[PDB]
Protein backbone atom coordinates (compact mmCIF):
# COMPACT_ATOMS: atom_id res chain seq x y z
CA UNK A 1 0.00 0.00 0.00
CA UNK A 2 2.56 2.77 0.58
CA UNK A 3 5.52 2.29 -2.25
CA UNK A 4 7.74 4.59 -4.36
CA UNK A 5 6.23 6.11 -7.61
CA UNK A 6 8.47 3.85 -9.67
CA UNK A 7 9.73 1.39 -7.39
CA UNK A 8 11.32 -0.71 -10.46
CA UNK A 9 12.53 -3.41 -7.46
CA UNK A 10 9.88 -6.02 -6.82
CA UNK A 11 10.83 -5.66 -3.11
CA UNK A 12 9.08 -2.45 -2.51
CA UNK A 13 6.27 -3.11 -4.84
CA UNK A 14 5.40 -6.16 -3.44
CA UNK A 15 4.81 -7.80 -0.15
CA UNK A 16 5.09 -11.63 0.44
CA UNK A 17 6.17 -11.82 -3.02
CA UNK A 18 8.95 -14.90 -2.51
CA UNK A 19 7.71 -17.30 -0.54
CA UNK A 20 10.59 -18.38 1.74
CA UNK A 21 9.95 -21.76 3.93
CA UNK A 22 9.85 -19.91 7.06
CA UNK A 23 6.65 -19.22 6.22
CA UNK A 24 5.86 -22.88 7.22
CA UNK A 25 4.02 -22.95 10.17
CA UNK A 26 3.74 -26.25 12.25
CA UNK A 27 0.36 -27.39 13.16
CA UNK A 28 0.46 -29.82 15.84
CA UNK A 29 -1.95 -33.18 16.25
CA UNK A 30 -3.18 -34.56 19.15
CA UNK A 31 -0.52 -33.57 22.40
CA UNK A 32 2.61 -33.01 20.07
CA UNK A 33 2.47 -29.50 21.30
CA UNK A 34 3.43 -31.23 24.72
CA UNK A 35 5.78 -33.33 23.44
CA UNK A 36 7.85 -30.74 21.53
CA UNK A 37 8.26 -27.63 22.77
CA UNK A 38 7.85 -24.84 20.86
CA UNK A 39 10.68 -23.90 17.93
CA UNK A 40 11.88 -27.30 17.62
CA UNK A 41 9.76 -28.72 14.88
CA UNK A 42 10.39 -26.30 12.20
CA UNK A 43 12.30 -26.38 8.41
CA UNK A 44 15.98 -26.44 9.04
CA UNK A 45 17.44 -24.09 6.58
CA UNK A 46 14.29 -21.20 6.89
CA UNK A 47 15.68 -19.61 4.29
CA UNK A 48 14.99 -22.05 1.50
CA UNK A 49 13.26 -20.37 -1.62
CA UNK B 1 33.73 22.95 -39.15
CA UNK B 2 34.54 25.74 -37.06
CA UNK B 3 35.08 24.55 -33.05
CA UNK B 4 32.78 27.24 -31.80
CA UNK B 5 29.85 25.83 -33.53
CA UNK B 6 30.44 22.11 -32.76
CA UNK B 7 31.02 23.05 -28.81
CA UNK B 8 27.78 24.74 -28.93
CA UNK B 9 25.86 21.51 -30.12
CA UNK B 10 27.38 19.32 -27.95
CA UNK B 11 26.59 21.53 -24.86
CA UNK B 12 22.63 21.44 -25.56
CA UNK B 13 22.61 17.41 -26.11
CA UNK B 14 25.85 16.15 -24.17
CA UNK B 15 27.29 17.34 -20.28
CA UNK B 16 30.49 17.53 -19.28
CA UNK B 17 32.08 14.73 -16.66
CA UNK B 18 35.61 14.48 -15.80
CA UNK B 19 36.74 16.40 -18.89
CA UNK B 20 34.47 14.39 -21.10
CA UNK B 21 31.46 14.67 -22.96
CA UNK B 22 28.12 12.49 -22.10
CA UNK B 23 24.67 12.50 -23.47
CA UNK B 24 22.35 13.50 -21.57
CA UNK B 25 19.95 11.02 -20.29
CA UNK B 26 16.58 12.64 -22.10
CA UNK B 27 18.34 11.89 -25.62
CA UNK B 28 18.21 8.37 -24.78
CA UNK B 29 14.95 8.27 -23.12
CA UNK B 30 12.57 10.00 -25.00
CA UNK B 31 9.43 11.11 -22.66
CA UNK B 32 6.83 8.15 -24.62
CA UNK B 33 10.19 5.65 -24.06
CA UNK B 34 10.44 3.46 -21.05
CA UNK B 35 12.99 0.70 -19.78
CA UNK B 36 13.03 -2.00 -22.10
CA UNK B 37 13.90 -4.06 -18.83
CA UNK B 38 11.31 -3.41 -16.38
CA UNK B 39 8.72 -0.82 -18.26
CA UNK B 40 9.38 2.12 -16.14
CA UNK B 41 8.37 5.71 -17.27
CA UNK B 42 11.92 7.60 -19.18
CA UNK B 43 11.63 9.96 -16.57
CA UNK B 44 12.75 7.62 -13.79
CA UNK B 45 15.29 6.63 -16.21
CA UNK B 46 16.50 10.11 -16.93
CA UNK B 47 16.68 10.78 -13.12
CA UNK B 48 18.46 7.56 -12.53
CA UNK B 49 21.38 7.90 -14.95
CA UNK B 50 21.63 11.79 -13.78
CA UNK C 1 12.43 -21.79 -14.35
CA UNK C 2 13.35 -21.86 -10.34
CA UNK C 3 16.70 -22.45 -8.52
CA UNK C 4 16.06 -26.47 -7.30
CA UNK C 5 16.47 -26.80 -3.75
CA UNK C 6 18.79 -29.69 -3.26
CA UNK C 7 22.19 -30.41 -5.47
CA UNK C 8 21.58 -32.61 -7.81
CA UNK C 9 24.47 -35.23 -7.54
CA UNK C 10 25.85 -34.71 -3.40
CA UNK C 11 22.17 -33.26 -2.13
CA UNK C 12 23.40 -30.43 -0.16
CA UNK C 13 20.71 -27.50 0.02
CA UNK C 14 21.39 -24.92 -2.62
CA UNK C 15 18.01 -23.64 -2.70
CA UNK C 16 18.74 -20.85 0.06
CA UNK C 17 21.96 -19.76 -1.29
CA UNK C 18 20.68 -18.46 -4.30
CA UNK C 19 19.28 -15.11 -3.42
CA UNK C 20 22.69 -14.28 -1.35
CA UNK C 21 24.55 -15.54 -4.32
CA UNK C 22 22.92 -12.71 -6.46
CA UNK C 23 23.77 -10.37 -3.22
CA UNK C 24 27.50 -11.19 -3.61
CA UNK C 25 26.96 -10.74 -7.34
CA UNK C 26 25.16 -7.41 -6.52
CA UNK C 27 28.38 -6.49 -5.06
CA UNK C 28 32.08 -6.80 -6.89
CA UNK C 29 32.33 -10.45 -5.82
CA UNK C 30 33.59 -12.30 -8.99
CA UNK C 31 31.98 -16.00 -9.45
CA UNK C 32 34.82 -18.09 -8.25
CA UNK C 33 35.11 -15.87 -5.07
CA UNK C 34 31.52 -15.70 -4.55
CA UNK C 35 30.84 -19.22 -5.05
CA UNK C 36 33.93 -20.10 -2.32
CA UNK C 37 32.45 -17.61 -0.24
CA UNK C 38 28.76 -19.38 -0.43
CA UNK C 39 30.62 -22.30 1.14
CA UNK C 40 30.85 -24.67 -2.25
CA UNK C 41 33.54 -26.70 -1.96
CA UNK C 42 32.87 -29.28 -4.06
CA UNK C 43 32.38 -28.35 -7.84
CA UNK C 44 28.67 -29.81 -8.05
CA UNK C 45 27.07 -27.26 -6.29
CA UNK C 46 29.26 -24.58 -7.97
CA UNK C 47 27.58 -26.14 -11.29
CA UNK C 48 24.86 -26.04 -9.30
CA UNK C 49 24.58 -22.24 -8.88
CA UNK C 50 26.68 -21.21 -11.66
CA UNK C 51 24.58 -22.77 -14.56
CA UNK C 52 21.29 -22.04 -13.26
CA UNK C 53 18.89 -19.56 -15.21
CA UNK C 54 16.66 -17.62 -13.61
CA UNK C 55 13.26 -17.76 -15.80
CA UNK C 56 11.31 -17.57 -12.87
CA UNK C 57 10.96 -13.49 -12.66
CA UNK C 58 10.92 -13.68 -16.93
CA UNK C 59 7.76 -16.18 -16.60
CA UNK C 60 6.10 -13.94 -13.81
CA UNK C 61 5.94 -11.13 -16.23
CA UNK C 62 3.92 -12.41 -18.16
CA UNK C 63 1.82 -13.67 -15.33
CA UNK C 64 -2.00 -12.41 -15.04
CA UNK C 65 -1.37 -10.50 -11.89
ZN1 LIG D 1 26.57 -30.70 -4.72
Amino acid sequence: PHAAKDSSDPNELYVNHKVYTRHMTWIPLGNQADLFPEGTIRPVHDDIL
Amino acid sequence: IDSVAVLRGIQKVAMLVQGNWVVKSDILYPKDSSSPHSGVPAEVLCRGRD
Amino acid sequence: MIIPVRCFTCGKIVGNKWEAYLGLLQAEYTEGDALDALGLKRYCCRRMLLAHVDLIEKLLNYAPL
